[PDB]
RNA sequence: UCGGAGAGAGGCUCGGUGAAAUAGACAUGUCUGUGAAGAUGCGGACUACCUGCACCUGGACAGAAAGACCCUAUGAAGCUU
RNA sequence: CGGUAGGGGAGCGUUCCGUGUUAGGGAGAAACGCGUGCGUGAGCCGCGUUGGACGAAGCGGAAGCGAGAAUGUCGGCUUGAGUAACGCAAACAUUGGUGAGAAUCCAAUGCCCCGAAAACCUAAGGGUUCCUCCGCAAGGUUCGUCCACGGAGGGUGAGUC
RNA sequence: GGCCAGUGAGACGAUGGGGGAUAAGCUUCAUCGUCGAGAGGGAAACAGCCCGGAUCACCAGCUAAGGCCCCUAAAUGACCG
RNA sequence: AGGGUGAAAAGAACCCCCAUCGGGGAGUGAAAUAGAACAUGAAACCGUAAGCUCUCAAGCAGUGGGAGGGGGACCAGACCC
């Protein structure tokens, strides 16, 4: 009973190359390095995931740090979050980022009104 | 060539009119949400559209140096120039105001800077190495002193070159830029201007 | 590096330049007109020129001064009687060249000198 | 659809010449009037030329006798040069070993078309654009409309 | 002497495209002179 | 010393024919730092339009031959007493 | 509930056999190439084009049963590159002819080179290369109407060599 | 106790010593950490130092080590030297 | 080392380019996107056409974010380049 291999192979390697194929020069169109690429491609963003949900984080803190400080002279992020927290206001750095570019006379209510 | 032209361009107008009554395109001011409600601008963190930031719209500042510090000033006019200035803050595009600066050669430095701080330039040959010090190259060209010291805190890469260009550094009081009104730029800082 | 020196070689050394030069003007002579190449051709001038010079003071010494050039006894003897007639007007020049398309089995420019 | 009777593509091959030194060739007449061509190819310095010039004056009269168009109208629509079939010698080097030398071979292929076969379609639609004559639903306008189909 | 590596693809285009260039500054000479061919020449 | 000039055969250009060893992939800068302790690829700077052709060989621990030196194998083989 | 050597458990496919000369199939199977279905994955599942006759499941069985590495191996095709080279520095030139086309084939005229050879005979060896007419795909380091090439027909005469 | 493996080249750091020249990214033992076989964050880059042990998803939140002029997240914060 | 036009040679009369080769109409055939280099015809490699897009760039070529532009004869905050 002679096993010939055939059908098994390309039609795996299709599927390899199915995921490369937006590659640039040699990485789409050589079964071995497309092998050896899609490989690392799935790495990078299985990583980069995860670096996902903290550089967004560090970018809305650095929006409303650039929206906050317009307010008082020396009124600076690091006050305004415990402030928050003096307070009992759980919002997130997300909407208030948000909302400081979309509605600031919004971010203007809640800094009038956290001061007292 | 003609015919076909006319007639090809008598297409384009009409079809590019089609797609701009498609959906529109505030500016800034606004209130949260509006009669477009298309994709989610409000769970979808915000990201500039070009529509925006274009390069007329943009603030500019001037900033005198004189009786000055150089470094303390040079972070100022940088955060100003990236638009960590401003709220709407984008790391990967240019929403930042212009710069200038004016009498650049009398600006200050403490300590002994004036004869010990070196400025080199390497031609880029086995043996030229040019080193002078802070005031014989501002007997020269004093720009560069405000210009060097502003592009090593700008951001090095494609961008770092292209926002670069938006600092405007001079010799003298006068400036050329009054067609613009451009505003005075706010100071953080209490060491900013020198003692005297 | 070639500063003021006028010479056409023709790819050739000594040798075989002037067994060149003196074939080709011979056999211009005799038919009246010859397909060569344009380096050839133009080379060539110096040669008819100064043959035909020297067939204007027919004597003992020129007879003997061109037979030394031209290998063929009686093409010179057909000088002398005819180019003072048909010559006798003209002042240097004696020579055209025309010119007409490469050769086949080199891309070789070509051309045509015939007496004028 | 577009086209389909705007051609005659003669695709003469097995020509005994490198690929590279007939897209010397080809590349220069991809797009010229007919006319023009034939000027060229004459003229031009090069082996190459001659069975391609072979080609497109078959080509053209093929298009005269069979499809009965003016040889005036036409050019040359898609010129193309594909690998042939190699053939590989075995020629000796110094000190023993030895090289192959390939006779390389081609599959030349010419696409004529008549500019003005569509031309009454065509020059019809110098009407100007907010026009939509809707008289068979939609109807011919199928004649190489070539600036847009932005029909949503 | 030898070659490092192979360069494959693209870069190879690109010095191609040049030499076929040089075959269309011949085809532009040589239909210059088609011109030529008509009409006087003396 | 101390080179110089010239003749041929090449080299160079045009047409015709048309190889080779090499080659993980190559979008293949310099400086200093770093690291399997000697980096185009890692960090900081500096420099730098894209692309041919002619010339030159400093580097790619360039190519060539699973080091012929050195040592290992309870390997092989010659030669000696 | 990180995991190399390494051990244990649970699976997917490959060809062939039983069931089965099953249904499914020239209103389109195997294949081949594409999927805005599915699964933890190996893989599965529907599609209408190319294709032109084979042949799913399910329950079971058996192996030439899964590849990227072996300076593996066979075949294809690149790169270097339209680059190096074109086999002595005796040397060619012209006119005419032949022909679809000639630097290269034939003729003439020049010129030049060999001449104890680059001349003419033999021995060995080749083994048809000799001559004629035809052809030019391949061969000839270019071309080629030409050839020691391809096709067709012929050709070697001894008492004394 | 049954069945059935790999390993038997280790490396650095802290300490206790030997050898060395109380030289070595040196060598050899003893006790423990990490790497080996361990991702992530701090250390510019940087196996072996510090923090911490990655089942998987979230464009939520709190913190460790370490930090808050700009490149580049957070005080151009405070009071005394 | 080198098998597979078709059921049947029905293997392409005639016309055109034309010295040949070969090609396009015609004709045969279920099919000539079966034409003798002929059956299914994958990859590398070589092109041609369309959509977007690089000439102040620095790059193991991806990945997360995504400016501006383009769609698919099927009206999507959806999907693809």
């Amino acid at each position: 009973t002679r096993v010939k291999r055939g059908y098994i192979a390309r039609r795996r390697r299709k599927k390899i190359r199915f995921f490369a194929s937006s590659f640039r020069g040699a990485h789409s169109r050589l079964t071995r390095t497309i092998a050896q690429q899609k490989i690392r491609a799935l790495v990078s963003a299985h990583r980069d995931r995860d670096r996902q949900k903290r550089d967004f984080r560090r970018l809305w803190i650095t929006r409303i740090n650039a929206a906050i400080r317009e307010r008082g002279v020396y009124y600076n992020y690091s006050k305004f979050i415990h402030d928050l927290y003096k307070r009992q206001l759980l919002l997130n750095r997300k909407i208030l980022a948000q909302i400081a570019i979309l509605n600031p006379n919004c971010i203007y209510m809640i800094y009038n009104e956290i001061i007292k | 060539t003609k015919c076909t032209e006319e007639w090809r361009q008598l297409k384009e107008a009409v079809k590019k009119e089609f797609a701009i009554p498609h959906v529109p395109l505030d500016q800034r001011w606004m209130f949260t949400l509006e009669e477009a409600t298309g994709p989610d601008i409000w769970n979808t963190t915000w990201y500039p559209k070009s529509a925006d930031h274009v390069p007329t719209d943009k603030k500019w500042y001037v900033v005198d140096a004189t009786d000055l510090i150089l470094g303390r000033m040079a972070s100022t006019i940088a955060i100003h120039i990236r638009g960590k200035n401003l709220a709407s803050y984008t790391p990967s595009v240019d929403m930042g105001a212009f710069v200038i600066v004016v009498n650049a050669d009398k600006v200050a430095v403490s300590g002994k800077k004036r004869t010990q701080k070196l400025y080199r330039r390497h031609s880029g040959r086995p043996g030229g190495l040019k080193e002078e010090t802070f005031d014989q190259l501002q007997k020269r060209i004093p720009e560069r002193i405000i210009e060097h010291a502003v592009r090593g805190m700008l951001p090095k890469g494609r961008l770092g070159r292209y926002l670069f260009n938006h600092l405007k550094v001079y010799k003298g009081a006068e400036h050329p830029h009054q067609a613009q009104q451009p505003i005075d730029l706010p100071l953080r800082d209490k060491r900013i201007r020198v003692e005297k | 590096m070639k500063h003021g020196r006028k010479i056409h070689r023709l790819s050739r050394p000594a040798d075989q330049r002037r067994a060149l030069l003196r074939g080709l003007t011979t056999q211009l002579l005799k038919h009246g007109r010859i397909k060569t190449t344009r380096a050839k051709a133009s080379a060539m001038r110096k040669y008819v020129d100064k043959m035909i010079t020297l067939a204007k003071e027919g004597s003992l010494h020129k007879r003997r001064q061109a037979l030394g050039f031209i290998y063929e006894k009686q093409i010179v003897h057909a000088l002398f009687a005819e180019v003072p007639e048909r010559y006798g007007d003209r002042n240097g020049g004696y020579t055209r060249i025309i010119r007409t398309l490469p050769r086949r089995g080199d891309n070789a420019p070509m051309a045509y000198i015939e007496l004028v | 659809e577009p086209g389909k009777c705007d051609e005659i593509t003669t695709r003469g091959y097995s020509i005994s010449m490198s690929v590279d030194k007939a897209r010397r060739v080809i590349d220069q007449i991809r797009g010229r009037s007919y006319a023009e061509t034939l000027m060229i190819l004459e003229l031009m310095p090069y082996r190459a030329c001659y069975p391609i010039f072979k080609l497109i004056y078959s080509a053209a009269a093929n298009a005269s006798h069979n499809k009965q168009f003016n040889k005036a109208n036409l050019i040359i629509s898609k010129a193309e040069v594909n690998k042939g079939i190699t053939l590989k010698k075995v020629k000796p080097r110094a000190r023993g070993r030895s090289y192959m030398i390939k006779r390389p071979t081609c599959h030349i292929t010419i696409v004529l078309r008549d500019i003005t076969h569509f031309d009454s379609y065509d020059k019809f639609l110098e009407s100007l654009t907010p026009k939509k004559l809707i008289a068979l639903l939609g109807l011919m306008s199928t004649g190489r409309r070539r600036e847009l189909l932005c029909g949503r | 002497a030898v070659p490092k590596k192979r360069t494959s693809i693209y870069k190879k285009r690109i010095r191609k495209n040049i030499w076929k260039k040089k075959g269309y500054w011949a085809a532009l000479k040589a239909f210059s002179l088609a011109k030529s061919l008509s009409t006087g020449n003396s």
